[PDB]
RNA sequence: AUGUUUUUUUUUUUUUUUGAUUUGGUGAGAGG
RNA sequence: CCCGCAGAAGAAGCACCGGCUAACUCCGGCCAGCAGCCCGGUAAUACGGAGGGUGCAAGCGUUAAUCGGAAUUACUGGGCGUAAAGCGCACGCAGGCGGUUUGUUAAGUCAGAUGUGAAAUCCCCGGGCUCAACCUGGGAACUGCAUCUGAUACUGGCAAG
């Protein structure tokens, strides 16, 4: 849910180094946050500490 | 981390008693997006194998290149056989202005901004070699300072 | 037509026969015909089941078939339902009491015929022949073949000019009689024409 | 002077989502976004050096809805201007009035925004500007006029935008329906997938 | 090469002659068909290529290719030629759909290039 | 003694590596 | 220029899709035809039609013409044993170039200034037509020429070695 309890921008992307919605499907720009996704771009265990 | 570009693949023949035996040559070039570059020239009866061989060759015998930011440090000429090559450092935004085999080598090397003409022959294999030579010879400011027994501010 | 058939040259030594019976000049031709029939039937039936070798053996006015197949489960079906069905038809074909046995083929990648069949199938479903060939070779090698060769021929990639291509790996001695050379063949009836697949699989040399 | 055909086809061709439809419904549901258009979609051989560049150029052009001559002109302008060329070009593209409007959220799509601009809905510094290519400057307030303020489409667009990430380089008011173009955007603020450099190279043939 | 030498006698620019001289730097020229005929092309090709010897407005007697399938041209037919050589001695094409030369019948693609009007339906 | 003495398209693209085999509370019963 | 009226209404084509070159399939016999350079003889992604695509778009193609690519007349910036290219060999006027030191001159050279180098055009920062083209203010530039005042390493002149 964007943006509910289990958000994207507030915490992180479900998938590792992926915008959950759609951009960055390789290992080049880890961090960019487009307006269509409102998502960070890090590890799968990054949400466990945030 | 390494990026690898197959520049060209060319079919080459050997005449024998029966007829013509065909084979394939693959010219590749690999780089880490920083100073390190290496071209490889592989050969085999089938294309993919040849390409693989080329890649393997490339991966060993790499070479370091001193890069001032995204571009070169000064205008540099490089020659090899027919292909004589000029390449000139250029302002951020301009991109790799260079043709063919030459472009590929530059891209892997992690030069982002160049003005580069290939005079003479444009035989991919030779031209890439020439480019490599040019890159190799190109000295940095620090290096020059070291050579000359001076500081970097003395040279500017 | 240079080469001798690798199975055929070795029947006296390292390879055995498929049809294994005695008959006088009177009944021999008939027997042969029967064998041809039954085998044909079996091939037709158990196409989807991976079947390598049908071994016919008839003692005392009763036919014993032995089907070598990679997956018995699909040939047997439910325990003694499909086999039984097969049997009566076999009997009918022959005109004698039938008995079907089913040998389970360990390592279908090392059985040559099976491999050939697989390749043919692949060809039919429009894969890159070369990639299929590679797969065939590689797999066999992995499995522990001392060597393998495969050859495919004619209208490769639907090309107008037909040609043959072949991949060898390991050692495949054909002149050596004592070498266990499992040879077999198949034919891909593609849209552009037939594509014949040969495959030689060298298990190893027999010492006696 | 405009592309009037199927929008999702273009997106498909490109590979990416170009944002040529509002974003109520996801692009994967509306079309086979992975598969390229036409009879020979499933086949996808690696493109040439020229070809990739061309594709990139198209993508950018498609995104903003700018035909070729205009694009060329823009590129030229960028080149003329000081600083990084690709970046400059991008900035110029952004600066377009319709684009700005879209960003603000008065149009669901860029097309919608453009239409609005055309139909004398939008004002820039209290003066009705009708040109979609109008380059909006820093500190230039841009608003919906009182006639077009009642439209249901505008509010929908705004809502859509609100779901979408807000650009840092603008400041928009949903109630007042007026946004201030505070500054020309930095390259970091824009999307990272656009290889401006390729575009630059293409024109530097 | 030597600077002195150059000074003495400067570098000669290679003067490239025009491969369509009967136009005389005109995009097209009007001409009358002196005769119309078929000709066999050189190796390795095989055809009966339709061609017309044209007396031009400016006085030259040239031979012009006739593109497309079929043509209405006769002797004493006023045609426009455009330049372009068919790959012996033909350096010009008749513009189909100009003056007396008709557009090609039943053609739907590259229509412009053979004078053909847009099909209505 | 001698050979430009029957030419016609019987045509140039790989795999690529880069990532893993996936199951939370409640209550009841048995063994030691 | 502004306001009001009605209703998606009146408003999209051209070239191309063998490689170069972005875009592929099916159906019609070295013919008909294509072609800028390098197909067609019965499975043509190359001819013609279709469907599908690509590129431009109120234009799109073709032709002509110029520069470019062409470092393919190479001042910047090429060459000449075998690829085109060293006079058959010499002497030698004009011409080009000229070892080393000091002095002097100040022609070349360099520096600064003055005059001029029309306006427009080009380029920079601005302003005005809703934007743009277009118009427009100021600058820069116009690489030069002339004159005056210096500098004297280098080249030249003159004088001595
Ligand atoms: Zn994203």
């Amino acid at each position: 849910e964007r943006d509910g309890l289990f958000c994207a921008r507030i915490f992180g992307p479900v998938k590792d180094y992926e915008c959950l919605c759609g951009k960055y499907k390789r290992l080049k720009h880890r961090g960019v946050i487009c307006e269509k996704c409102g998502v960070e771009v890090t590890q799968t265990k990054v949400r466990r500490e945030r | 981390e390494l990026q690898e570009k197959l520049i060209a693949v060319n079919r080459v023949s050997k005449t024998v008693k029966g007829g013509r035996i065909f084979s394939f040559t693959a010219l590749t070039v690999v780089g880490d997006g920083n100073g390190r570059v290496g071209f490889g020239y592989g050969k085999a009866r089938e294309v993919p194998a040849a390409i693989q061989k080329a890649m393997e060759k490339a991966r060993r015998n790499m070479i370091n290149v001193a890069l001032n930011n995204g571009t070169l440090q000064h205008p540099v000429k490089g020659v090899h056989t027919g292909s004589r090559v000029f390449m000139q450092p250029a302002s951020e935004g301009t991109g790799i202005i260079a043709g063919g085999a030459m472009r590929a080598v530059l891209e892997v090397a992690g030069v982002h901004n160049v003005l580069a003409k290939a005079y003479g022959s444009t035989n991919p294999i030779n031209v890439v070699r020439a480019t490599i030579d040019g890159l190799e010879n190109m000295n940095s400011p620090e290096m020059v300072a070291a050579k000359r027994g001076k500081s970097v501010e003395e040279i500017l | 037509g240079q080469k001798v058939h690798p199975n055929g040259i070795r029947l006296g030594i390292v390879k055995p026969w498929n049809s294994t019976w005695f008959a006088n000049t009177k009944e021999f031709a008939d027997n042969l015909d029967s064998d041809f029939k039954v085998r044909q039937y079996l091939t037709k039936e158990l196409a989807k089941a991976s079947v390598s070798r049908i071994v016919i053996e008839r003692p005392a006015k009763s036919i014993r078939v032995t089907i070598h197949t990679a997956r018995p489960g699909i040939v047997i079906g439910k325990k003694g339902e499909d086999v039984e069905k097969l049997r009566k038809v076999v009997a009918d074909i022959a005109g004698v009491p039938a008995q079907i046995n089913i040998a389970e083929v360990r390592k279908p990648e090392l059985d040559a015929k099976l491999v050939a069949d697989s390749i043919t199938s692949q060809l039919e479903r429009r894969v890159m022949f070369r990639r299929a060939m590679k797969r065939a070779v590689q797999n066999a090698m992995r499995l522990g073949a001392k060597g393998i060769k495969v050859e495919v021929s004619g209208r490769l990639g639907g090309a107008e000019i037909a040609r043959t291509e072949w991949y060898r790996e390991g050692r495949v001695p054909l002149h050596t009689l004592r070498a266990d050379i499992d040879y077999n063949t198949s034919e891909a009836h593609t849209t552009y024409g037939v594509i014949g697949v040969k495959v030689w699989i060298f298990k190893g040399e027999i010492l006696g | 002077a405009r592309y009037l055909g199927p929008k999702l086809k273009l997106s498909r061709r490109e590979g990416t989502d170009l944002f040529l439809k509002s974003g109520v419904r996801a692009i994967d549901t509306k079309c086979k976004i992975e598969q390229a258009p036409g009879q020979h979609g499933a086949r996808k051989p690696r493109l040439s050096d020229y070809g990739v560049q061309l594709r990139e150029k198209q993508k950018v052009r498609r995104i903003y809805g700018v035909l070729e001559r205009q694009f060329r002109n823009y590129y030229k302008e960028a080149a003329r201007l000081k600083g990084n060329t690709g970046e400059n070009l991008l900035a110029l593209l952004e600066g377009r009035l319709d684009n700005v409007v879209y960003r603000m959220g008065f149009g669901a799509t860029r097309a919608e925004a453009r239409q609005l601009v055309s139909h004398k809905a939008i004002m820039v510094n209290g003066r009705v500007v009708n040109i979609a290519s109008y380059q909006v400057s820093p500190n230039d307030v841009v608003s919906i006029r009182e006639k077009a303020k009642k439209q249901s489409r505008v509010k929908a667009a705004l809502e859509l935008a609100e779901q979408r990430e807000k650009p840092t380089w603008l400041e928009v008011d949903a109630g007042k329906m007026e946004g201030t173009f505070k500054r020309k955007p930095e390259r970091s603020d824009l999307s990272a997938d656009i290889n401006e450099h390729l575009i630059v190279e293409l024109y530097s043939k | 090469a030597t600077v002195n030498q150059l000074v003495r006698k400067p570098r000669a620019r290679k003067v490239a002659k025009s491969n369509v001289p009967a136009l005389e730097a005109c995009p097209q020229k009007r001409g009358v068909c002196t005769r119309v005929y078929t000709t066999t092309p050189k190796k390795p090709n095989s055809a009966l290529r339709k061609v017309c010897r044209v007396r031009l407005t400016n006085g030259f007697e040239v031979t012009s290719y006739i593109g497309g399938e079929g043509h209405n041209l006769q002797e004493h037919s006023v045609i426009l030629i455009r330049g372009g050589r068919v790959k012996p001695g033909v350096r010009y094409h008749t513009v189909r759909g100009a003056l007396d030369c008709s557009g090609v019948k039943d053609r739907k693609q590259a229509r412009s290039k053979y004078g053909v009007k847009r099909p209505k339906a």
